[PDB]
Formats: structure tokens, sequence, C-alpha cells
RNA sequence: AUAUACCGCCAUCUUCAGCAAACCCUGAUGAAGGCUACAAAGUAAGCGCAAGUACCCACGUAAAGACGUUAGGUCAAGGUGUAGCCC
RNA sequence: GAUUAACCCAAGUCAAUAGAAGCCGGCGUAAAGAGUGUUUUAGAUCACCCCCUCCCCAAUAAAGCUAAAACUCACCUGAGUUGUAAAAAACUCCAGUUGACACAAAAUAGACUACGAAAGUGGCUUUAACAUAUCUGAACACACAAUAGCUAAGACCCAAACUGGGAUUAGAUACCCCACUAUGCUUAGCCCUAAACCUCAACAGUUAAAUCAACAAAACUGCUCGCCAGAACACUACGAGCCACAGCUUAAAACUCAAA
């Protein structure tokens, strides 16, 4: 259920003080926003930091850590493989909402008019 | 598929290069539905070396 | 920006000439050449005199017939022989070209001591190549 | 380039041909019917179908000429094996009967392996936060650590810390003591350890 | 003397694609503005680009590269308008 | 400026000066709805007919109450806490857990849109209580009016002009850090201001016609009150009034420009 809008914009017949003071009149435009890049999800921390904490013990010795950077190394491959992945996948492979390019060719078939013809 | 320069030719008539690729839609989703023998000579209209070395021939000496 | 032998663009109304519609990079791929001479082959020589002639033949053409020249000269060269060849308007009458061309034939001859012809091909209007 | 993209690198290994169609899956099948239409490009005077063929000290040799002077550098590499190979025979004859059997001999495992000591695992990388540079630690790709090693010891070698030695005493010197985990490239590559450890607090702000 | 009168030959943005006549429409006939391809007012000669050409090809490199911009450069290439000198 | 020609008027010409022509237009942003409400003398025709959002959600005043957080004290433990783009200074009866404990301020609800003349009002309870059966009606009458501020006596968690210290900086009477005061709170008086602006007066009515300079919050009609007529000087000067004495209200002119 949309909020309403009776009595909150600043008008003539309303009496009251108004509720809402918009900047951009409410209505409608064409076109949606371009999703915004996020930040994104740091990989392989956990291995990374087992691994740095063996070489202290062990003086920085990769004879006696061996173990623990193969975890950070597998990691590593398989984290770069996700991320070439994700990138094409989700441009090109359509799952939940569509994009903005593709939306817009949508809302510009059916237009808002705030006009009468 | 004939090129917008050669497409041009055929009609006498300035064709942007959006409006080629619309032309080029229709085509292709004729070929693939089943389209009868009159229809291939249509899309035929439209549509326009072996990589293999040369052995040189053996001669003889005398 | 290169401004050499170029006719800048224009509303339309301007008319231009072959030559004079192409630049100096088509010289030799869509015009030729106007004069034509050995001296600048290899192993040739005087190449500065046949140059100097060439210069002063088409200053003496142009201001001995004034207004009548369409196109520019093409001078030939074939042993002692000197030709040029023309273009021109057939606005003046033909009594005052056949003066013209036995003054510059025999002036050319005595000037530069060889035998020197003289072909002109008239035309009714300047030839138009395309309007810039 | 000279060549179109149309050109395709071309495949060198001898026994890939020979694999017989039995063996030659669906895909792969179609690949070698593929090739036929393709235009290939000529192959290189630096690789051949030889069964010497290293990349690695090919490679090698390419990182130390300087001038296109590569009769020199590949001089140099040669003798930097026939020194490991001489100074290894002095020490396997000098050594116990049970000595012998730890004692390496190639050249070639000897440098694939030192290189392979020298990797780093993780580097430092600049990274854009807040309007600053932030030299974080990160995972290094499988290339950029074999490009490093390469780097380092060619480095080492050139410095002008020793007086009058050769190249290949210098070289094969170098890659003997990385071999057993010694000498200062490994040096090199804990002190880019130490300094990737100590700015740990930093390895959230990358996203990859 | 004046490049701040100019031709001429160039630089530069140009390792661009835009420049623009002539029409049309919108805005109540204001300066102004002018796209959406499952298309909603733009069409466009000419110019440049592109294509062709040159060099060892289809590649690449040259060349070409507008209309404008910076009163950009040069009166000392030469010519030249204006003012000035002429024992 | 001289000269030549020409134009206009003409026994006149025309430099200076003065005068003659000035109210039915406007007030969202150009100069104008002066912070709010009431009434008077009076004016209006929206008063009879004739009709449709009583009550309740955050009006106001008084008294009482307290959930979260904080301060303080005490115990136990620890050796540091504060500060930040990064530091220094500061503090070290300091910090953390637990427990006890306000004359301060009132998460969510509130995506609600209410009360009140406006200012303004958003924790709980209770009492009193919210003008008017036509409309309009005041810089000054009458009564109100955020914050800041004065006077007097109390309170004090936190915040905090000034001030002091630390740092930055060419400098830094600033921005950043720390500490602390007037002050913000209560009671009793005063002061009487605001971008008090939803910059859009009150009442009644319409949505047709020429919709309408632009923008903003579509354009109009009737009626009334208030105000305004180039800019600046000027939220000034003088005068008057006022518990106001570096104050507020009201409020000119000269000089100056040809624009704002
Ligand atoms: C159309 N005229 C515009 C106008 O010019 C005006 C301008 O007038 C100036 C006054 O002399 C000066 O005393 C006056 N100075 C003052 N202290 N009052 C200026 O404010 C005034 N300029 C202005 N109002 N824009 O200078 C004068 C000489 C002017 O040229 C008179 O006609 O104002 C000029 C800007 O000041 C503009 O450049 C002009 O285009
Ligand atoms: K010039
Ligand atoms: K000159
Ligand atoms: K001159
Ligand atoms: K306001
Ligand atoms: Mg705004
Ligand atoms: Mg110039
Ligand atoms: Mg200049
Ligand atoms: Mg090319
Ligand atoms: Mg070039
Ligand atoms: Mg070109
Ligand atoms: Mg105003
Ligand atoms: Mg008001
Ligand atoms: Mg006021
Ligand atoms: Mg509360
Ligand atoms: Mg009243
Ligand atoms: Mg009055
Ligand atoms: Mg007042
Ligand atoms: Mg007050
Ligand atoms: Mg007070
Ligand atoms: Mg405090
Ligand atoms: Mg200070
Ligand atoms: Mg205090
Ligand atoms: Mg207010
Ligand atoms: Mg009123
Ligand atoms: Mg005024
Ligand atoms: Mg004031
Ligand atoms: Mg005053
Ligand atoms: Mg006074």
């Amino acid at each position: 259920a949309t909020p309403s809008l009776r009595g909150r914009l600043a008008r003539f017949g309303n009496p009251r003080k108004p509720v809402l003071k918009p900047n951009k009149p409410l209505i409608l435009a064409n076109r949606v926003g371009e999703r915004r890049r996020e930040k994104g999800e740091a990989t392989c921390i956990t291995e990374m930091s087992v691994m740095m904490a063996c070489w202290k013990q062990n003086e920085f010795r990769d004879d006696a850590c061996r173990k623990e950077i193969q975890g950070f190394l597998d990691c590593a491959a398989r984290a770069q493989e996700a991320r070439k992945m994700r990138s094409i996948q989700e441009t090109l492979g359509e799952s939940g909402s569509l994009l903005p390019n593709k939306l817009n060719k949508l809302l510009q078939r059916f237009p808002n008019k705030p006009y009468l013809s | 598929w004939l090129i917008k320069e050669e497409l041009e030719e055929m009609l006498v008539e300035k064709l942007s290069d959006l409006d080629y690729m619309q032309f080029i839609r229709l085509l292709e989703k004729l070929l693939t539905s089943q389209c009868g023998a009159a229809e291939e000579e249509f899309v035929q209209r439209f549509r326009r070396e072996s990589k293999k070395q040369l052995i040189e021939p053996v001669q003889y000496d005398e | 920006k290169n401004r050499a032998a170029r006719v800048r663009v224009s509303k339309g109304d301007k008319p231009v000439t072959y030559e004079e519609a192409h630049a100096p990079h088509y010289i030799a791929h869509r015009k030729g050449w106007l004069s034509l001479h050995t001296g600048n082959l290899d192993g040739e020589d005087h190449a500065a005199e046949r140059t100097v002639e060439d210069v002063f033949l088409r200053k003496f053409m142009w201001g001995t017939f004034p207004g009548c020249l369409a196109d520019q000269l093409v001078l030939k060269r074939r042993g002692n022989q000197l030709e040029i060849c023309a273009v021109v308007l057939r606005q003046l009458s033909p009594h005052k070209y056949y003066f013209l061309v036995g003054y510059s034939e025999t002036l050319l001859s005595y000037f530069y001591k060889c035998p020197v012809r003289l072909h002109l091909q008239t035309v009714p209007s300047k030839v138009v190549y395309k309007y810039l | 380039s000279r060549y179109s993209p149309e050109f395709k690198d071309p495949l060198i290994d001898k026994e890939y041909y020979r694999k017989p169609v039995e063996e030659l899956t669906e895909e792969e099948k179609y690949v070698r019917e593929l090739k036929k239409t393709q235009l290939i490009k000529a192959a290189p005077a630096g690789k051949t179908s030889s069964v010497f063929e290293d990349p690695v000290i090919s490679k090698f040799t390419n990182m130390m000429m300087i001038g296109g002077n590569k009769v020199l550098a590949r001089s140099l590499m040669i003798q930097t094996l026939e020194a490991v190979k001489r100074k290894q025979f002095e020490k396997y004859h000098a050594a116990s009967a049970e000595e012998q059997a730890t004692i390496e001999r190639n050249p070639y495992t000897i440098f694939h392996q030192a290189l392979k000591n020298c990797e780093p695992m993780i580097g430092l990388v600049p990274i854009l936060k807040g309007g600053r540079f932030y030299q974080v630690p990160v995972p290094l790709p499988d290339r950029r650590r074999r490009f490093l090693a390469m780097k380092w010891m060619i480095t080492e070698c050139r410095d002008k810390k020793h007086q009058r030695t050769l190249m290949p005493e210098k070289l094969s010197h170098k890659l003997l003591e990385a071999f057993h985990n010694q000498g200062p490239v490994i040096k090199r590559k804990h002190d880019l350890h130490k300094m990737a450890e100590a700015n740990r607090a930093l390895a959230h702000y990358r996203w990859w």
C-alpha cells in the first residue's frame, strides 16, 4: 500500500500545513537509475591469516608451512575463476530483476503522460 | 549475408545500419522455420581457398 | 592544417575543375602532369632549364590570351619540339586567335631556339567538374 | 602487427598431432578440423620441436640479453649450466658413499627448482581507498611470481658488488645457494614476505 | 612599421568526427531547441571521415584528416593593402 | 576643430530654466500580505431561506510520576584511558564488569499528519480546559510571541559563545583535539526580535472563457482591510514613545548614478 498523498503538498485547497516538501516533482520518470557498482568481498583471508601466522613461528620458512600455503593458493585459483564467471554470467544470464538498459526499453514503450493530448 | 552497401544496389534506396539488421533478423528467422523450396530461393538471393600446401613436382636428375 | 593546392569548401556556388578539385596527394593517382619532359628522370640533366621555360610559358600565354584560358596548359616536349596544348573559350573571334598563334609560335621559337607549335581546343564554357 | 586477427599461433607440440583419432574427443576432434580452415603464423626462430627445448631456460636467456645479442646471452646460460654440472661432479667424487644419493647433478632440475624457491606467494599492490594509495598484500598470480624470480636473480648477479666475477660463475653460485634455500634472492623474498605480514591489517581494502 | 589588414605555406585540438547551405517542425512564431529502432520531428547536397590508392597483401605503416578554435606562427621566402623614408 | 556641401526653422534662431500631459495599476520570486488574534466607529452582501467531518490523535496551565542513557560513590580486577585523515596536549583516586542512584532530556511508534491564533506542540497519569449562529476590522488599543539576552535566587548529568592549552599554517584572533565558563533548566519579573517564509492576507465562490510573459505551488471572480511606486544612502539621522540605555518600534532628506 503506497502511502497517501491527500493533504500532503502545499496547495490552495489544502488548509493545513504541508506534510511533504519535495524538491523534485512527484511524477514518474520514463527511466530508472543505473545499478551502482558495490564494494565486493575480499576472498582467501582466513587462508591468508593462517599462512602468515606460520611464517612468524617458523621465521618465514616455506618448508614447514607448506600445507598452509596450498590453502591460500588453491583458494586464489578458485576465487579468480568465480570473478570471471560472475561478471560475464550476470549480464548475459537473465536471473531475477532485469537490467536498466532492458528495463528502460519497456518504460519508454509505456511512457508516463503528465500532460493532455 | 548481403552487406549493407550491396543491399542498397538491389533497392536503389539509402538504408541505415539499424534497418539492415532488422531485415537480417527476419531472414534468419525464416531459415530456422521449415521453409519450403520456394523460400530457399528467396533467401539465397541475399546470400553471397582450401588451406592446402601446393606440392612441388618431383623431378629426376641425370 | 594543410592548405596547398586545395579549394576550401563553400556553400555550393563555387565551380571547380578536375585539376583544381584534386589536391597534391592525387597528382599521380588521379591526375597527371601538366609538363612532360625527361629532365627529372634518373640520369637526365637540364631539369632547371626546362622548368624556367615552363614558368615563363604559362605566364606568356596567360597574358597573351587574356580571359580566354579555360584550364591550365599542357606542355609537351619531343626532342627539339615543344608542343603547347590549351583549352580556350569561344568568346574571342577566330581572326584574333590565328594572329596570336602565329605571333606566339614565332616569338617563342626565336626566344628558345626550338620549333614551337600551339594547339588550341575551344570550349563554349569552362568545364565544371563539381560545385564546392 | 603484419598478421591479421585471422592468423592463429602455431602449435609446435609434436606428440599432439600423433594422437590417434580413436583417442580424440568430440570437442578435440572438432578443433582439429577447424584449424585446417584457419591461417597459421610462421613459427618463430626461438622455439623448435627439439627434445631439449626448455621454455623457462629460453625465457631466462631473453631476460638477460642486451641489445639483441642473443649469442652472448645463450652462451652465458650454457656456461652456467656447465658450471653447475662441473661443480656437482666435484661434490660427488669427494662425497661419502651414502651422501652421493642426495646430490643432484642435473643442472636443469637445479635451475627450475631454484627459481621455484624464490617465487613469492603474496605481494604488495597499491589500492585506492578514500583518496589514498595503500600497499595492501595481494596474491601474486602464477606468472608474476615466475617473472619476479627471474628478474631478481639477474639483478643480484648484475649488481656491482662482485668486483671481477664472470656471470656464469655468479649465476651458478646463486643458483646453488637458492637450491638449498640460501642466499640474498631468497632473503629478498622474505623481506617482501615480512612487509606483507606487517601490513595485513589492510588486507580487506581489496575486493577481488 | 603593422602577421591585430592580408594572400601564400603551416602548427594545434585531429592517436577527433564533426562542419554546413537549403528546407521543415516545436516553443502561443522569445533567446533557443530538435533523440528513443517494439522508434516519440527531423530530412540533408557539399566538406571531412570511410572507401579506394602507395609501399611487401585483406594486416600494418604512410598519406588524408574537415568546419571551426587559439586576432596561434611568419611583412626577414616571395608578393602585397595601409602609414612612413627619398643627399 | 577648420573648410565644403546639405538639412530644419526663419527675422529670428534655440543654450539654460520653469511649466503644461501623471491615481480604477499592482503585492509567491521584481518595490509592496507589514509575527498572531480580538474588537471599536463603520463598511460589506458571502447574514433568513439552504443543507454535509460535534467527539478522539503531539493545544495550553498546574501538580505528581519514571523507562533508557549519564554522573557520582563502593567492591572486585586490570595498568592504562581519552583523541584521529594522522598526532600532540590532557587525565592516571584512571578504565572495565556489577549494584545503588536526577530540579537534565524525552528511542521505536511517526510510512501517522493531529492540536493550537500564531509562536509552537510528539514519555506517563489526573484536574481545569480549547471564544463566537453573518463577514471584514489596528506597527501604536487589548493580549500573546522561537532562539538569544538582562536582573534576582536556586539546581547542575551533558552540551557549550568567551577564554586557556595542543596542533595545522607564510600567518590562523578560524576550521580539527582537550578543558572549562556565561548560557540552555526551575521560580519571579523584564526584553519584544527572526529567512516569525507554506515569502503566496481574511471571507465567499468558480473551473467555463482569451489557459497562461518566465520560473514556482494552474488560472480567475466578488468583497474588504493593510501595504507599495527607480537604485542606493537606510533594519540609518533627527523626533516621539517604551521597566528597553551598545536597545527596540516608527522612519526622512541632501549629495550620487542611468541604471538596479
Ligand atoms: C549600456 N551602458 C552600460 C553602462 O555604461 C554606463 C556606465 O555607468 C557607470 C557610471 O558611469 C558610474 O558613474 C557608476 N559608478 C557609481 N559609483 N555609481 C557605475 O555604477 C555605472 N555603471 C553601471 N550602472 N553599470 O559607465 C558609463 C560611462 C556608461 O557607459 C554610461 O552610459 O554600464 C556599463 C557597466 O558599468 C556597461 O558596460 C554599459 O554597456
Ligand atoms: K596568418
Ligand atoms: K615580407
Ligand atoms: K609591408
Ligand atoms: K520558507
Ligand atoms: Mg529548492
Ligand atoms: Mg597572426
Ligand atoms: Mg600576436
Ligand atoms: Mg591501410
Ligand atoms: Mg603524419
Ligand atoms: Mg584517409
Ligand atoms: Mg520583494
Ligand atoms: Mg505572513
Ligand atoms: Mg518582521
Ligand atoms: Mg520518550
Ligand atoms: Mg475580526
Ligand atoms: Mg493603520
Ligand atoms: Mg513589529
Ligand atoms: Mg519572547
Ligand atoms: Mg533565559
Ligand atoms: Mg562538559
Ligand atoms: Mg588556540
Ligand atoms: Mg554551567
Ligand atoms: Mg517558523
Ligand atoms: Mg486581515
Ligand atoms: Mg528606493
Ligand atoms: Mg533588525
Ligand atoms: Mg535605529
Ligand atoms: Mg533616537
